[PDB]
């Protein structure tokens, strides 16, 4: 009942309690990742993946 | 009146440092805690 925040091992906000409904919700990164463009030689073709 | 005997705290007086949830962790907190096995004053009520 006294807990409002929520963290984890590496001191990052993981879960949050709803201040309006007294319910719990956990937090996740949105879509973080990395874009890598796969392409053959530009002298051969221009299509990429 | 009352007495003034002394005792040992043992693993006592530890509170939650904040309102931050933490599950299955070993968080180290620097805060005003009661020292372990410290001297605690004893009083009486007559």
């Amino acid at each position: 009942p006294f807990q409002q925040f929520g963290r984890d091992i590496v001191d990052t906000t993981d879960a949050v309690r709803d201040p309006q409904t007294l319910e719990i919700l956990d937090i996740t990164p949105c879509s973080f990742g990395g874009v890598s463009v796969i392409t053959p030689g530009t002298n051969t073709s221009n299509q990429v993946a | 009146t009352t007495t003034q005997s002394y005792t040992n705290s043992f693993t006592r007086g530890v509170y939650y440092p904040d309102k931050v949830f933490r599950s299955s962790v070993l968080h180290l907190t620097q805060d005003l805690f009661l020292p372990f096995f410290s001297n605690v004053t004893w009083f009486h009520a007559i």
